[PDB]
């Protein structure tokens, strides 16, 4: 409506986008770290056998 | 014989606009625009005797 309200809430919005999506990208680069690992689990034979 | 049927005159009005500030009326009330009674909860005035 123009009301500087309406500013800042959009703000607050930007801001919420802005940690979100740097928060799932992110979750790709630990996704292939974890991803390893358990692929690394799936494929890997314990020391004992 | 030549004959013919014809449109003599075409007549519109003009939509008169009134503005609230001329009138007495506006004399009973104090007006503001406060463009965010939309985000507003309460408003209250308060009064001393």
């Amino acid at each position: 409506d123009g009301t500087g309200i309406s500013l800042h809430r959009q703000l607050r919005a930007i801001q919420q986008l802005a940690r979100n999506v740097q928060a799932v990208l992110g979750a790709f680069e630990r996704g292939t770290a974890d991803q390893m690992l358990h692929v690394l689990l799936e494929k890997a034979p314990p020391l004992a056998l | 014989d030549v004959e013919f049927d014809a449109l003599l005159g075409s007549y519109c009005n003009t939509l008169s606009l009134v503005r609230f500030l001329e009138l007495g009326l506006s004399v009973a009330c104090v007006c503001t625009k406060f463009p965010e009674l939309a985000y507003m909860n309460e408003g209250r005035v308060q009064f001393e005797v």
